[PDB]
């Protein structure tokens, strides 16, 4: 969509993978202001609304929080402390054509400044002077929508390159869905550290005789000490005890 | 509620506007030059109407703006540029007579013509048929018939018509409520709203005349130098008492005169600089040429070419079929998109002038930051004289051999810089009188303080006096040769010309300084010098949003136009030019001796 048209949906129910992100080799706006990339992966926030626009290459640092310019103000405007990432890499082989892209509008003028996080969609003109505009062009009307002109032989201040921006900011909804986390190959019948999903432990791991429903993921026996897990990489019940000990 | 924030939204909505017209027009102008074809005549017309009415519109928009409350001077200049009316002024019966005069004259000056009267057997182009008759030949007799076969067949059509053409032309001023057509050419060397910065649009004319009086003695020492080695070749074809003819000063036009250093080499025994033989030992191609060049700006500190010029435009003459005219223009199509529109050769010329195209081109990014109307130059003699200050640079021994163009072991005696500099006096100080007589011709007949009689009796007696050239045929006023060059028939202001040569040589000693170079400016180089690379981007990026007033100051420190820094190039040249002519006759009066 345009840049005055952006767009905003929920992700959510889902895995999010950043990982692939990196190994892309192909971002070269790889910043991410108030939190580290590489942090972000294993925890997350829920509100995980994503805008997407297009951006100018003479303007793309415009587009920040903190920030301000001409497409930061009447446009699309960042708030302060935006806890996101902005990661855009070009799109000339794609998104463009020969004698001007006229596919992407743009709003360039408003009487007053703009809410943040808010979208407006009208045909309302500019009412610079006192005189008003009675719908034919003048000297004080100023159509404010304009078309923009990208060809494959513009140069790299004017190449239009392909910008998404993710939003995660934390709000009173609980239970957000976040990145995936790295997981490693069972050993068997060995003092070995495990941390599946919401439990931990120390123990020794060995095969079960016991069988499980397909709808639990562990199991007690006594005294509320964890006997049976059963990983779902696997499908396969297994039986944890604590590793030789006593006293000598 | 203020018109600063009204002048602000409507410079904002013009600058998206246009540049998707320039764009247009642009790229059509680019595709014409580099292929000729039936519907891309047909197609220029097409683009070219609304470009032309586009400026109509935003002329007529701006102009119920007042300009007696801005205060502020950034909007100040591009309102002034923009309620320029041209040809809106002229009502439709007259308007339609532009467009049918201007193409007419395109295609006239393209018929080539060297059949003989009375014996027509056949005559081809100007390239093949009249560059070889005036560069090799040594007859006085045909080139005698050659100089009547273009203003005797060509020019005497144009009597009725370039009359009609000034009559119309100096009439738009009182329209536009202006003295004359010449004082609409200074406009745009005017200056005003800047305190103690007010540059007069009289004062002009007075301070040009004033710096002429230092050039007349360095051009009768060049004069008289030169008529002693022409008269050894004519002993008894040219008499040593008068003055030399106007058919043989090197060029068509007679604006350089590079072409008798061959027929007049001072001392052709030691080898002359040429390095035509040294790259194709090694073999040199385009590609290698150009790579070159980069890095030599690079290394100055300019910022290096974008990644969509080399994969995009053309360099060489490409197949057998198009026959696409590639004269040396430089392109400017905007949105960060920069061509350049030659066919390579390996010759002198088009090496010198590869580095030439290149800094207009250089010229044209530093800007890129500044708005549509402002993306422009200071004046119409700062992009030419930008675009020539790395051709000095180029031009040096140093340089020729910090590339290996020269020979490792070249030694530089005086005779190997007498020889490059006397070809640089012949280029620079030899266009400074031309320049200064032509445009103040045009001045005062736009102004009118001269009858219809007395055209060509002053035009003639100052090129005797000034230039110093004898007639070598009287002429009547039937014959209307001074309008038959390119610049003066087709609307162009040589002013720029003679500021170039003023311009070019303040900044050549500015940043030379700057280098702490120990020696003649002849000698000075630019690179290996990171401190002055940073300096002069920041003034280059500036262009037209500010004064060319304020441009000097940037670089010398003095608002007049100085003289002193351009004999202090030429004192090796001037002590050696003033031993020569000790006994000659320097300095012509009025001379009716040969045709009296
Ligand atoms: C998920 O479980 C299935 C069935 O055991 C297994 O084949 C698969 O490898 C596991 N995860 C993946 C996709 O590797
Ligand atoms: C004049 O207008 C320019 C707009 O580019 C602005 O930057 C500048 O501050 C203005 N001058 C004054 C004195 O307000
Ligand atoms: C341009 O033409 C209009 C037409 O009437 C006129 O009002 C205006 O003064 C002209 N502008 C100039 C600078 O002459
Ligand atoms: C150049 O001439 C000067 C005197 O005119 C002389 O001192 C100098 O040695 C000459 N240069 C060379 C390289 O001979």
């Amino acid at each position: 969509a345009s840049v005055y048209a952006w767009n905003r949906k929920r992700i959510s129910n889902c895995v999010a993978d950043y990982s692939v992100l990196y190994n892309s080799a192909s971002f070269s706006t790889f910043k991410c202001y108030g939190v580290s990339p590489t942090k972000l992966n294993d925890l997350c926030f829920t509100n995980v609304y994503a805008d997407s626009f297009v951006i100018r290459g003479d303007e793309v640092r415009q587009i920040a929080p903190g920030q301000t310019g001409k497409i930061a103000d009447y446009n699309y405007k960042l708030p302060d402390d935006f806890t996101g990432c902005v990661i855009a890499w070009n799109s000339n082989n794609l998104d463009s054509k020969v004698g001007g892209n006229y596919n992407y509008l743009y709003r360039l003028f408003r009487k007053s400044n703009l809410k943040p996080f808010e979208r407006d969609i009208s045909t309302e003109i500019y009412q610079a002077g006192s005189t008003p505009c009675n719908g034919v062009e003048g000297f004080n009307c100023y159509f404010p929508l304009q078309s923009y002109g990208f060809q494959p032989t513009n140069g790299v201040g004017y190449q239009p390159y392909r910008v998404v921006v993710l939003s995660f900011e934390l709000l009173h909804a609980p239970a957000t869905v976040c990145g995936p986390k790295k997981s490693t190959n069972l050993v068997k019948n060995k003092c070995v550290n495990f941390n599946f999903n919401g439990l931990t432990g120390t123990g020794v791991l060995t095969e079960s005789n016991k069988k499980f429903l397909p709808f639990q993921q562990f199991g007690r026996d006594i005294a509320d000490t964890t006997d049976a897990v059963r990983d779902p990489q696997t499908l396969e019940i297994l039986d944890i005890t604590p590793c030789s000990f006593g006293g000598v | 509620s203020t018109i600063e924030e009204q002048a602000k939204t409507f410079l904002d909505k013009f600058n998206h506007e246009a540049e998707d017209l320039f764009y247009q027009s642009s790229l059509a102008s680019w595709n014409y030059n580099t292929n000729i074809t039936e519907e891309n005549v047909q197609n220029m017309n097409n683009a070219g109407d609304k470009w032309s009415a586009f400026l109509k519109e935003q002329s007529t928009l701006a102009q119920m703006y007042p300009l007696q409350e801005i205060q502020n001077l950034t909007v100040k200049l591009q309102l002034q540029a923009l309620q320029q009316n041209g040809s809106s002024v002229l009502s439709e019966d007259k308007s339609k007579r532009l467009n049918t005069i201007l193409n007419t004259m395109s295609t006239i000056y393209s018929t080539g013509k060297v059949c003989n009267p009375d014996n027509p057997q056949e005559c081809l182009l100007l390239e093949p048929g009249l560059n070889e008759i005036m560069a090799n030949s040594l007859d006085y007799n045909e080139r005698l018939w050659a100089w009547e076969s273009w203003r005797s067949e060509v020019g005497k059509q144009l009597r009725p018509l370039y009359e009609e053409y000034v009559v119309l032309k100096n009439e738009m001023a009182r329209a536009n409520h202006y003295e004359d057509y010449g004082d609409y050419w200074r406009g745009d060397y005017e200056v005003n709203g800047v305190d103690g910065y007010d540059y007069s649009r009289g004062q002009l004319i007075e301070d040009v005349e004033h710096t002429f009086e230092e050039i007349k003695p360095l051009y009768e020492h060049l004069h008289a130098y030169v008529r002693a080695k022409l008269m050894n070749a004519y002993p008894s074809y040219i008499s040593p008492i008068g003055c030399l003819p106007a058919h043989l000063l090197g060029d068509m036009w007679g604006r350089f005169w590079t072409n008798l250093y061959s027929l007049t080499v001072p001392f052709g025994q030691k080898p002359n600089i040429d390095v035509t033989d040294a790259m194709v030992d090694q073999a040199w191609d385009a590609q290698r040429i150009f790579k070159e060049a980069e890095k030599f700006f690079v290394s100055v500190g300019l910022p290096n070419m974008t990644q969509g010029f080399w994969e995009n435009s053309m360099l060489t003459d490409p197949g057998n079929v198009q026959k696409a005219v590639c004269h040396p223009t430089a392109w400017d199509l905007g949105k960060g998109d920069f061509r350049i529109l030659m066919c390579t050769k390996v010759t002198m010329d088009d090496f010198l002038t590869a580095h030439h195209e290149m800094g207009h081109i250089q010229y044209d990014m530093a800007y890129a930051a500044q708005p549509f109307l402002l993306r422009n130059g200071a004046n119409e003699g700062f992009h030419e004289a930008v675009g020539e200050i790395m051709s000095l640079s180029a031009a040096t021994p140093k340089h020729l051999k910090s590339i290996g163009l020269l020979s490792p072991d070249f030694q530089e005696d005086n005779e190997t810089e007498i020889n490059f500099l006397l070809k640089q006096a012949l280029t620079i100080v030899g266009t400074l009188p031309f320049t200064y007589m032509l445009e103040k011709w045009r001045w005062m007949v736009f102004k009118g303080e001269i009858p219809k009689d007395q055209w060509m009796k002053k035009w003639w007696e100052m090129k005797r006096e000034i230039v110093g050239v004898v007639e070598p045929v009287p002429h009547d006023e039937t014959y209307c040769d001074p309008a038959s060059l390119f610049h003066v028939s087709n609307d162009y202001s040589f002013i720029r010309y003679y500021t170039r040569t003023l311009y070019q040589f303040q900044f050549q000693e500015a940043l030379c300084q700057a280098a702490k170079h120990e020696g003649p400016l002849h000698k000075c180089d630019i690179s290996n010098s990171t401190e002055a690379g940073q300096k002069l981007f920041n003034m280059l990026r500036l262009g037209k949003s500010e004064p060319w007033t304020l441009a000097l100051e940037n670089v010398v420190g003095a608002k007049n136009m100085n003289v002193r820094p351009l004999l202090n190039y030429f004192e090796p040249l001037f002590t050696w030019l003033k031993d020569q002519n000790k006994n000659s006759f320097v300095g012509w009066s009025t001379d009716w001796s040969p045709y009296a």
